[PDB]
RNA sequence: GAUCCUUAAC
RNA sequence: CGCCCGUCGCUAGUACCGAUUGAAUGGCUUAGUGAGGCCUCAGGAUCUGCUUAGAGAAGGGGGCAACUCCAUCUCAGAGCGGAGAAUUUGGACAAACUUGGUCAUUUAGAGGAACUAAAAGUCGUAACAAGGUUUCCGUAGGUGAACCUGCGGAAGGAUCAUU
RNA sequence: ACCCACUCGGCACCUUACGAGAAAUCAAAGUCUUUGGGUUCUGGGGGGAGUAUGGUCGCAAGGCUGAAACUUAAAGGAAUU
RNA sequence: GUCGGAUUUCCAACGGGGCCUUUCCUUCUGGCUAACCUUGAGCUUGGCGAACCAGGACUUUUACUUUGAAAAAAUUAGAGUGUUCAAAGCAGGCGUAUUGCUCGAAUAUAUUAGCAUGGAAUAAUAGAAUAGGAC
RNA sequence: UAUCUGGUUGAUCCUGCCAGUAGUCAUAUGCUUGUCUCAAAGAUUAAGCCAUGCAUGUCUAAGUAUAAGCAAUUUAUACAGUGAAACUGCGAAUGGCUCAUUAAAUCAGUUAUCGUUUAUUUGAUAGUUCCUUUACUACAUGGUAUAACUGUGGUAAUUCUAGAGCUAAUACAUGCUUAAAAUCUCGACCCUUUGGAAGAGAUGUAUUUAUUAGAUAAAAAAUCAAUGUCUUCGGACUCUUUGAUGAUUCAUAAUAACUUUUCGAAUCGCAUGGCCUUGUGCUGGCGAUGGUUCAUUCAAAUUUCUGCCCUAUCAACUUUCGAUGGUAGGAUAGUGGCCUACCAUGGUUUCAACGGGUAACGGGGAAUAAGGGUUCGAUUCCGGAGAGGGAGCCUGAGAAACGGCUACC
RNA sequence: UCUUAAGGUAGCCAAAUGCCUCGUCAUCUAAUUAGUGACGCGCAUGAAUGGAUUAACGAGAUUCCCACUGUCCCUAUCUAC
């Protein structure tokens, strides 16, 4: 947060880098893409100085599938947290509902500032960790 | 490997099994008609009431 | 003989899975290459579908490439100077991925100076014109004409050499340059 | 399992093929071709019980061997080979020139073309692209490429081959106000005269076609077909015209005609 | 207030 | 002169407890051993593609007798060599055997203590009527056995009742 | 403090049956085959047995949880003479 | 009413489709010009563009319910069939019967759930309160 | 096809169970037992073990023939018909059987690969293999072993076999064999600045590094260190673009290097019309093969969403010391704690986590006929799995394969 | 009913208490007058002449096991005095 090159590596975005020979305007160059589905790329992720290469704006994954909602249940875990997708499983014996629920974890880029009780909908996306398969594409808080 | 060959049967014994009406029914009905056995009035029986549960999911509907 | 599968791990709860298959062939994995320095040698293993692998071990000339030039040339390397995940990979000179490496690069010193010609410390009319034509970019800074007066450049591996058995790679200019000489001066 | 299955069994072979459970325990199964597994028709079933042009398997296999029976144009000396939708067989003797086409019930039935149209051919362009040393070209429905097509062509269009060489005839543009021809599923068979159409980014577009009795419904990009422009089809119909008869009119038909 | 018990059911 | 209770007698069956630091099988698991396949630092049996001088010097040249290149009937001598079966350091997959136990079962066991079921057993009547001390509940003690008694409670009581 | 009426909230009492119920009886045990206001707990023939075992609480007596093997055609509820 | 058969210059209810009495029914760029100010003599040169389509976006949530592909083939009800009825199984029929012709092998549940789609009645969440509230 | 009757009593009304009743793609046994179709048939216990016999091999006109096998040239003079055998090629990973393990596992439906192969099949795709580059190339084209047969050999013995003699390479190392347009570095000078040219090499993809391009929405002037195209030089500049979906570091071309080189008939059967300065010259079609591949089917792996029986006499579980996540790396065809190092402490759970049981493979299905439901589904179809128990692996595109090996039990 | 009053209750046992006796059964061992667990008409157990049990403790007595060893097979060698 304060310190981005924290890590023993240099995170950079893969395939590029700034040549210092010419002085330019906005020296610094970022790179991003649209994820699509009418989801926009936050003003602060414009400029910010974060790297997150699993970020569906700045880095390379590709959002694709089922878009899915949940209210974040646990925020301690870097770079991604855990959703909770409360639905109602139908009992065709006895004509009622059961409130069962899922616990989707998903990956937040920094771009975001989430918290336990805010409404988040993430994407479907390669496989990023043990169980993550998902990324966080917008936030409803306020 | 082969395709099962389909079979059904064609006759649905009654549930109560002794009764003097339905029994003399039968029997009165085979012997006039000529038949040996009930396994034909069964059968027919079972057609009817396979026509009849079909007529009345057919008139179910408007 | 290693495996790749998900199904000989514990659940995200914790739950042990039992066992259901035996080992199956497309979730094989195999040992590293643990590539050297010192008298190139290369195997050639057969994966899923032919593919043949080149798996470096004791290779010693590479191909490295300048940043701002997309200049590439072939050079033998030192060694290993830092690896960002261990030590011991440092310590006993293994070749991987974004590893940082000293490099004699005299190829890149003979190259700058035929290119330009402007030494370091302290004549046809075709080069006077091309001098000309390429000239007042020679100034650019003096970390670099530190490295290129010392002769041994800081240049990082890129490729995997457990794949293609290539130990190419690109030096560092700018930014990861600075990153990587604070991180090894940093005591 | 250890590699391909290579068998094919009676009671899970499509549909549209109609064998009889009994009379042989296994179904011919389609060798790799230009059409997918399923949706495609081999020779085999044609030739014994589409046609009865030869009552058994070995007597097909002889024929087809000996270059009686050429698709395509060419003759494909496979005993199983899997002949798409809207391809030409053409065999030379006693001219018999059929096109491979969806009926209205859902199957592959015998519809008979001229010389004309069983010279030339129509096809769906599935994906434009760019390949080795920068050329343009594109992959149709039958997975066969044409390289060198003129820009203007899109994806799901048509296009038109003189089966003299792989380049296009003539070309079809998909737009709003164009005869369709929908194969798969329950709108399998028919014409649509597609209208109008909405984008749902994501995956699994659908578009709204009304025919020529004005009978409107729906299907998906991949299972349409666009065939011409109104009125005069770019190839023969089969009898039927692709209307899906309302299910209450065949068996006054039949009592009819029976 | 000792008036304890009744070859075995049908 | 009804029904009915328990103890003790006889026979059978069922389960339970039980010394045996019980037994077997199956996991899973700490510390150990570990075939074999596999990648690897090494290793070199065994196969020749190329050039060289020290050869008896043929057979052909300028005298025809000594004075001289040529493929060669050869071998310790120089490399670039390239394939390489044995064996072998390091490392991973890791089959099979111990020492402890999560634990899952199956099973042996001298004996012990129950329950159930068997035509006319013995001893006494505990309840069924105010069952002859109304009955029952909980608790505690006592007792051949039903059971008796203390304390509190209930009526399912033998009182719906005393201006 | 009494007397008369009204009202709210109580502990309760008489009669039919609107109804309910197997009946005894019940203003709830009614508005349940014309079957659905919300919700918790418990039962599924009589035993074996509130036993065995494993837990768990107690100083103990014991409490809470709680089987099965096996056995049996009745055991039971309310009224009639 | 027309050579065992049925169209309607209206009296019944309206699945329904529109606009109005505060009902504000949601972009700027664009189109052969839309309900067309064009009217030369009753193929004729100039209204507000998303009724169909491209880029900037305001899709804030559901549950529910009506649609439309999808739970493969036999197996289910079943269209039809002198396999003699048949159970079955897909046949088969019509002739110029020496050459030929032809109808066939459909539709519902598609065992839960995702996908777009009209509604928004029934139960919540959501708004603007020591206004950083909307234009 | 919305059905009940007998049994507690002296008799009654009840609860209540017992019994009766009818059916089983549920078995078994008994009495019995002629045919028209008709077919289940070692499933429970024993996924136990097997005497014996079989179940994968294969070729055309066209990969390789000389057996001293059969037959004949009135048409080839080097066979050119079969051809036993053997070497190469593709299989044998298909099929069939069984249901042991297996309870978010498998599986059904639904999704995605913008995260992953291409001989098998289909269409198309190398005038850049002059590579010390104009006498090093023979382009009508260069080499190395070897299986039958020949033998004095073998045992209770293997689908065992070695050294001798030559045979075929599509068994395997080699490189020339049919032009550039255009561009960059090399490389005589006008003695000079508007600038170079004789001739030389380099430009296909197959792996990698680094740099690029791959965004036209309505809008006006002036030095820039140097006019970028060509000139009326007050610069007109137009044709500046190469493209789709939700977009990509997409496809794709380009720049300096990459290869230890991965590549593009050094093959087989069928005709022989014509040009001639009459030469073992000049030409020319039909069928299989690998090639850079591009893309289509046959697929396989991973994969998002939801859904599974009985148990609390399993309530807390998960970090051998990876459990959750992050960074970097390795391995894989690929993403990923798939595995390693470093960092923080996370992940699941009363909405039942974790554990135990399963006389549990799952689904499409079968049996009831009011509706609702209950129970099973090893098994004729699909998806898994295993070949006695795990473990390892070669070959092959595809096996952790068992009628393939490597061991232990 | 008799003898002197009562007749050994809870318990416990071949026990440091049992003659017979090396009791009988089971277990431990190849083999056990040993040990342990049972049985009990117990020569002659037994309730503050205290009965039964009991964690911890013990230079107390006894049995088995693992470890270890010259105790032994079967001895040998060395040092100081």
């Amino acid at each position: 947060e304060l310190t981005v090159q924290s890590e023993r590596a240099f995170q950079k975005q893969p395939h590029i880098f700034n040549n210092p020979k010419v002085k330019t305007s906005k020296r610094t160059k970022r790179w991003y893409k649209n994820a699509g589905l009418g989801f926009k790329t936050p003003k602060t992720a414009i400029e910010g100085s974060y790297i997150d290469k699993k970020c569906p704006f700045t880095g390379l994954v590709s959002i694709r599938g089922k878009i899915l909602t949940g209210t974040v249940v646990s925020t301690k875990m870097h770079r991604t947290i855990v959703i909770r997708r409360a639905y109602l499983h139908y009992i065709p014996k006895y004509n009622r509902y059961e409130k069962r629920h899922k616990n989707v974890p998903v990956h937040v880029s920094p771009a975001f500032r989430v918290q336990v009780g805010d409404i988040v909908t993430v994407g479907q996306c390669r496989p990023i960790s043990k169980t993550v398969r998902f990324n966080v594409v917008k936030v409803s808080a306020a | 490997p082969r395709a099962p060959r389909t079979y059904s049967k064609t006759y649905s014994t009654p549930k109560r099994p002794y009764e003097s009406s339905r029994l003399d029914a039968e029997l009165k009905l085979a012997g006039e008609f000529g038949l040996k056995n009930k396994k034909e009035i069964y059968r027919i029986s079972f057609q009817l009431s396979k026509i009849r549960r079909a007529a009345r999911d057919l008139l179910t509907r408007d | 003989g290693i495996s790749r599968d998900s199904r000989h791990k514990r659940s995200a709860t914790g739950a042990k899975r039992a066992q259901f298959r035996k080992k199956r062939k497309f979730e094989l994995g195999r040992q590293p290459a643990n590539t050297k320095i010192g008298a190139k040698r290369i195997h050639s293993v057969r994966t899923r579908g032919g593919n043949k692998k080149y798996r470096a071990l004791r290779i010693e000339t590479g191909n490295f490439s300048w940043a701002s030039e997309g200049i590439s040339k072939k050079t033998r390397i030192a060694g290993v100077v830092y690896h960002p995940s261990n030590n011991e990979l440092v310590r006993t000179n293994t070749l991987t991925k974004a590893a940082i490496v000293q490099i004699d690069a005299t190829p890149f010193r003979q190259w700058f100076e035929a290119h330009y010609g402007q030494t370091l410390g302290k004549k046809s009319k075709n080069a006077e014109r091309k001098w000309a034509a390429r000239a007042a970019s020679a100034k650019i800074e003096s970390s670099v004409e530190s490295q290129f007066s010392a002769g041994r450049l800081y240049a990082c591996i890129s490729s995997r050499p457990g794949q293609s058995g290539r130990c190419d790679g690109y030096i560092l200019e700018g930014e990861e340059l600075a990153f990587y000489l604070r991180r090894l001066t940093a005591k | 399992a250890r590699g391909p299955k290579k068998h094919l069994k009676r009671l899970a072979a499509p549909h549209h093929w109609l064998l009889d459970k009994l009379s042989g325990c296994y179904a011919p199964r389609p060798s790799a071709g230009p059409h997918k597994l399923r949706e495609s028709l081999p020779l085999i079933v044609f030739l014994r019980n589409r046609l009865k042009y030869a009552l058994n398997g070995r007597e097909v296999k002889a024929i087809l061997m000996q270059r009686h029976v050429k698709v395509d144009g060419k003759v494909r000396t496979d005993t199983t080979y899997p002949a798409g939708f809207m391809d030409v067989i053409t065999l030379d003797a006693t001219n018999e020139n059929f096109r491979l086409v969806y009926d209205v019930k859902g199957r592959f039935a015998v519809h008979r073309i001229t010389d004309e149209e069983a010279s030339y051919k129509l096809g769906k362009v599935k994906k434009v692209q760019l390949g080795k040393k920068g050329v343009p070209y594109v992959v149709t429905h039958d997975g066969r490429t044409i390289r060198y097509p003129d820009p203007n062509i899109k994806v799901n269009d048509t296009v038109k081959i003189d089966l003299a060489s792989g380049k296009i005839t003539d070309f079809i543009k998909f737009d709003a106000g164009k005869l369709v021809y929908v194969t798969g599923g329950r709108n399998l068979g028919r014409i649509g005269t597609i209208v109008h159409k909405e984008r749902h980014d994501g995956g699994f577009d659908l578009v709204h076609i009304k025919d020529s009795l004005d009978n409107t419904f729906v299907t998906r990009l991949n299972n349409v077909f666009v065939i011409g422009e109104q009125g005069k089809p770019y190839i023969s119909l089969p009898k039927g015209k692709g209307i899906k008869l309302s299910i209450a009119e065949e068996r006054d038909r039949r009592r009819a005609q029976q």
